[PDB]
Parts: structure tokens; C-alpha cells; sequence
RNA sequence: GGGGGGAUGUCCGGGUCGCCCUGGGCACCUCUCCGCGGCAGCGCAAGCCGUUUCAUACGUCGCCGCAAUCGCGAGGGGCUCCAAGCGGUCGCCGGCGAGCACCACCCCAGCCCCGCGCCGCCCCCA
């Protein structure tokens, strides 16, 4: 019934572009327990249940084409490489798992490197570049990789979990920038922008009160889009502040999603209130709109 | 509108039958000083003096100083409605429906940018900017301009085209002013709460609990105390940090390194002593 | 909507009974002020309308004692009675002890919650 993950075609004529949804029965739903889902373009998408396994989906024919797994364990994240294609997948155990898209095929390639510790479980990742990864841990550190090598870039560890309880601050989205930066959606309502040329963070905005889940950036690199398990989406603009906060929602906010083309620049989100709900991203603009 | 002095040890409060200027270090009131109603605003003067600007609710205007009682005498009338609004600079310019100085819906009030002049006047839902949500409040600060405005729901706009909204207050807000270097938004309210926005990473931290007063508040000519005009007749220099009333008113070389260059080679077959020197001075 | 009144369109008492009228009941529709408040000029005039955001800080904590006061109630007896006990509030010109740190790094277990597979038992055919 409820969103975990929305994904559009392309984000930038007839040119087919659809927007692919992740309802938490399983399903997957197109518009005009699954758990993650990317698309392809050089286009296909993928996606995982909380299961070992990635798996296609040919669309024409409606059904579970081209399965893959693999030894380590439960996938939490994957994303597709940009162009100067690979998948990579974090799991729970640690291990972050390449998989290969070479012309036709999902293969299970390799596990590059592992964290030390078993109980860093990745929640998340974003691509600062093409041949390096952000990843989310389930620690307070969110941890940069290097793809041509396999390496371990800087620990950009986040701090204690201050506002009680719990000690460790659970980073549960990580998104990117044209600009070079990398927005860190952690636990406890915060984000924070760190740098990219050094990995170090540079702002510390405090808007939620509860853990942002999820949030997406705009293809400029102008709007920061952040919903949280409040009931709360938010925005920033330029380094950085919020605009407003206008809870759109009724659950927790679970999944974003952007786009930037045809004269119609959207973002979708959409949680466990089970009803997808869309906004400009003119803010100021216009109201907004929802779709069940 | 209660406002310091230039050596900041004086505070200046108008009331509604005089004005009455304060030792910020030591006492209450040190002049008791004539102002009649037969009150708009009090500012100083800008450019030489510290004397005072005074309007009445009519044309009357006071030039007055403490220091003296000087400027019981001579008030002027050159304008024929009753005043609204009012602001100094450096020459004065007043709100009468329009402005006289030296549009739709009706005025609220009016201020001053500084010595690049700009003037920033101030409607319901209107706001003019002039180069050479409903309102209640609002500050600035230049350098190139940023203008803060409060409203009559508890949302704090900010603008450097997009606000941004700052809304604590569960009621109108009757206060905001920008924090001396421009960190901070010092904002206060109805519920007697003076909130420290802190407008950086985006936290908020206060002084609460007060007496039922916060309107009309004002910061220090430095990024010192702050001054809280307080609706139970009362003002109150805080220090920061404190937040604690100050006023209440109601050639290093080893020798083994020269023995290595004479050790080998012992006397005779030794190089010579050009390059031997060549060796020591090299070693210096 | 106060009264608005169109045999509008309604039944029940009333006339042998034709359209109908006669007392009680209301659904539809257009006016003076308001039953009530929201918009445009000067202490006050003239004309319009309807029955989503958001909540209140730091400053130092632990144990014990006194004094006023208040509560519950095992256990026993017919909503009441007694009592072992045990806590809260206001004053403590009560005293004692310690302040990162109830934290960081790691390892071994345990409470709880969650996964998956064996047994222990009860089944039904057989």
C-alpha cells in the first residue's frame, strides 16, 4: 500500500519518459515487498525487495525478466554510474556489490571492498562523480569509495545523537550536486551539506525534528527538496537555508524523485499515507497536486 | 523606538506625557524633560549632534536634547495632516496619504537606509524600495540590502524573488529585529518568549519566561546588550549571554660529522686540502 | 431569514362533490434594517458579500536528616476499622559527596524484540 521508492526515466520530440513506483505490497506502478528501483538510459530499471536479489523488469511483457543475487546477504542500496555503466549495491553486512550491465546482461561482477566493522550496515548512496561513491552508513559516518580501485576515501563521520535516547545517527539519505558538494539527509531531523573537494561538511541545517528519510536535489543545483518521518517536506535554496516547510503529507515522506524537462518541472514524493502527491518545483509558483 | 546613546551608558525612553533618559550602568531616570500634549517617534540626530527628533501625533516637531532641558520651545508645522510616520537621516522625511520628504492601500510605517541613501516604506501587503502576509514589525540591515518582516501570524519573512519564512509565534509578532553583525534574527512576540533565531544552521534558542511584556525591542550600538521595551511599562537592558537584566525600569653541526671527514685516508693519500676545505665549509 | 407572497405544491379536519375554497404543517423564489460580521472617504458618511503554518532556554546532580503537612496500603476484620510499613509537597541562614565521564575505543555475556530449523507434545488419514 505504501512508497518506497519512486524513480523517473530521464531527468533532463515523443521521447518516452515514465515514472516508475515501488508500492510496498510488491508491486510497481507507471505513470505518465519492493524496496528500491533505478532506470537505465545510455532504458530498463531494476529493482530489490529486502531480499539478496536484483532483478530486471521488461516492461512490454509485464513480468520479472533477468534475476540476479549473490552470496553476502540483504541489498539496502544500488545506483547506475554516470558517464565521463555499472550498478553498485550496499548491503547489510557491509559489503558494497558491483554489478555488471555489460550490453544486455546483469551479472553478478564483484565485491570491491567491506567495512572492518560488520555492524556499519549502508542505508544509502549518491554518486559525487563517475568513478566514486557516497554511502550512508548505519553509523554516523557516511564513507566515500573509489570505484577504479575499490578504495576508502574519508570517513565524513557525523556526530552522537544529542536530542536523546540512541547514540548513533542513522543516514538515511544521501544525495549529490552539479555544483561538487553532497547533501547528507542523516537520522535526527538534520542535513548537512559537506564539501567535496575536501569531505568535510560545510553546513549543518536543522529544520525536522524527526529522521529525514528521504530528499532529492533539482538537475541545477538550486532546490533542495528534504522529507522526513515527521509528517514534514521542506526546501532550501542558497552556503545554504530553508524557504518553508508545508506538510504535504500524512505519513512519513519515504521517496523523492525529480525532473526537470518538457516544460514541466515536477518532484514527486510519496511515503506510507499510500497516496502519491506531486510538486512544482517553482515553489512560489502554484499550488500542487495528488494522484491515487 | 527606545534608543541607546552614543557612549553607550544612556538610555532613552519616550512615554506618552515625556521623555526620560536612564544611566544604563548605575540608577533610574536622569532627566525629566517637558514634552506636552497640546507622539509619533524620537531618533537622534545623525550627522553632528546626539540632540533628538521628537514627532507628535500633528505637526509639532520637537528638536530637544538631553544633556539640557534645551527644546521646550519650538516645534513646526509645515505639514497639514496629522503625522504618521517619521525617520532621520544623514535631513528628515516624514509619512503624512503619501510621504513628504527632505500608492494604493494605507500606510503603516516607514524607515530609513543609510548614508548611500535607500528608503524602504511600508503598506499592509505592500513594500517600496527606493533607490537614488500582513505586516507588524520590521528591521534591516544594508551591505546590498536585507529586510526582515515580521507579520500579524507568527511568520518572520526574510528578503535579500523568494521570502523565507520564519514562523514561531502563536500570535503576532511585535518584533524583529537583526542581530548587530547579522548572525542572528532577534525576534520577540506576544507570549512574552524573545526568541534568538539563529539563522545560521537553522536552530533556534530563547529567553522565555519574562513578564507578559516583549513588544518594541532594540540592540545595543555594538553587538552588546540588547534593550527590551516591555508592555507592563518597562524596559530592560539585557547583556548577552547574561540574559540577565542590567536595567530594570518601571651553526648546529655534530663532531662526528667532521671526524668522518677525517677519517679515512689518514694523513698522506688524503685528498687535498682544497677539497677537504671544500668538504668542512660544504658541512657549514 | 423577522413580515416577506405566487390558487407556486403539499396532506390532514370541513362541503353530495367540480376546477375548487376553508383552519393547521412545511420545500422554491425577489425586498427595509439586522440575526451576524467582512470591503472602498473623511469623532462620522455613501455602495458591495455570505446561514495550509503555528506551543515557551540555560544555569548541577546523587544520597541521607529535621520540621509542618498530605497520600496509598499489603496483612487482617464487618463502603467502613486497625496497623507493619512506604512515598510526595513547602520551608530548610540542614549538613555530606562528586562534577568531561550515565562519555570515547574494543571484547565477553545477559534482558527484551525480530529471523530461520530442529526437537518435545497434540493431530488427521493410515
Amino acid at each position: 500500500s505504501a512508497i518506497n521508492a519512486v524513480a523517473f526515466t530521464h531527468s533532463a520530440k515523443n521521447i518516452q519518459v515514465r515514472l516508475a513506483i515501488g508500492r510496498a505490497n510488491g508491486d510497481i506502478e507507471i505513470w505518465n515487498s519492493v524496496d528500491g528501483l533505478v532506470w537505465v538510459t545510455d532504458s530498463r530499471l531494476f529493482s530489490i525487495g529486502y531480499t539478496t536479489t536484483i532483478t530486471e523488469w521488461d516492461l512490454e511483457k509485464a513480468r520479472a525478466k533477468k534475476h540476479a543475487s549473490g552470496q553476502h546477504g540483504e541489498i539496502w542500496c544500488f545506483g547506475v554510474q554516470p558517464l565521463p555503466r555499472k550498478l553498485v549495491a550496499g548491503t547489510v553486512d557491509g559489503n558494497l556489490v558491483l554489478y555488471s550491465i555489460e550490453d544486455g546482461d546483469l551479472k553478478f561482477q564483484k565485491t570491491l571492498t567491506r567495512t572492518p566493522s560488520k555492524k556499519t550496515k549502508f542505508v544509502s548512496i549518491a554518486f559525487q562523480s563517475h568513478n566514486i561513491v557516497i554511502v550512508g552508513c548505519s553509523n554516523s559516518t557516511i564513507c566515500a569509495y573509489d570505484v577504479r580501485t575499490g578504495t576508502m576515501l574519508r570517513q565524513m563521520t557525523l556526530g552522537t545523537d544529542l536530542t536523546g535516547g540512541s547514540k548513533n545517527i542513522i543516514v538515511w539519505a544521501v544525495k549529490c550536486l552539479p555544483n561538487g558538494d553532497i547533501v547528507s539527509g542523516d537520522s535526527t531531523g538534520q542535513v548537512c551539506i559537506w564539501d567535496g573537494k575536501t569531505y568535510t561538511q560545510a553546513q549543518r541545517i536543522q529544520s525536522h525534528t524527526q529522521d529525514v528519510l528521504c530528499l532529492s536535489v533539482s538537475a541545477d543545483g538550486s532546490k533542495i527538496i528534504s522529507g522526513g518521518m515527521d509528517r514534514r517536506t521542506a526546501v532550501y535554496e542558497p552556503r545554504w537555508s530553508k524557504v518553508f516547510h508545508r506538510r504535504y503529507h500524512q505519513h512519513d515522506v519515504k521517496a523523492m524523485a525529480s525532473f526537470e524537462g518538457k516544460g514541466m518541472s515536477v518532484v514527486v514524493s510519496g511515503g506510507s499515507d499510500a497516496s502519491p502527491i506531486v510538486l512544482p518545483l517553482r515553489a512560489l509558483g502554484k499550488e500542487f497536486h495528488r494522484t491515487l | 523606538d527606545p534608543i541607546f546613546s552614543q557612549d553607550e551608558r544612556h538610555l532613552i525612553i519616550t512615554y506618552n506625557t515625556s521623555i526620560q533618559v536612564y544611566s544604563t550602568e548605575d540608577s533610574l531616570l536622569v532627566r525629566r524633560i517637558a514634552l506636552p500634549l497640546t507622539i509619533v517617534s524620537s531618533a537622534l540626530s545623525k550627522s553632528n549632534p546626539d540632540y533628538l527628533w521628537v514627532a507628535c501625533s500633528d505637526g509639532r516637531i520637537w528638536h530637544i536634547n538631553w544633556t539640557s532641558g534645551e527644546g521646550v520651545d519650538t516645534p513646526s508645522t509645515i505639514d497639514t495632516k496629522k503625522l504618521l510616520d517619521m525617520a532621520v537621516d544623514a535631513v528628515l522625511l516624514t509619512l503624512n496619504a503619501q510621504i513628504i520628504a527632505y500608492y494604493d492601500e494605507s500606510p503603516q510605517s516607514l524607515r530609513s537606509v543609510a548614508g548611500g541613501r535607500a528608503i524602504v516604506a511600508a503598506a499592509k501587503e505592500a513594500l517600496h524600495i527606493g533607490i537614488l502576509d500582513i505586516i507588524s514589525t520590521f528591521d534591516i540591515r544594508p551591505i546590498d540590502i536585507d529586510v526582515a518582516v515580521g507579520g500579524a501570524r507568527g511568520a518572520i519573512y526574510v528578503y535579500s524573488i523568494q521570502p523565507r519564512k520564519y514562523h514561531w509565534h502563536r500570535r503576532a509578532v511585535h518584533s524583529v529585529k537583526w542581530s548587530g553583525d547579522g548572525n542572528y534574527l532577534i525576534s520577540g512576540g506576544y507570549e512574552t518568549v524573545l526568541v534568538l533565531w539563529q539563522l545560521d544552521t537553522g536552530r533556534v534558542d530563547f529567553l522565555p519566561h519574562l513578564s507578559a511584556a516583549i513588544e518594541n525591542i532594540v540592540v545595543s550600538p555594538k553587538g552588546s546588550a540588547y534593550a527590551l521595551h516591555l508592555d507592563d511599562n518597562s524596559a530592560m537592558v539585557l547583556s548577552t549571554a547574561e540574559m540577565k537584566p542590567s536595567m530594570y525600569v518601571s651553526v648546529v653541526v655534530a663532531p662526528q660529522r667532521l671526524a668522518e671527514i677525517f677519517n679515512a685516508a689518514p694523513a698522506f693519500a688524503m685528498p687535498p686540502i682544497e677539497d677537504v676545505f671544500y668538504q668542512v665549509a660544504s658541512l657549514f
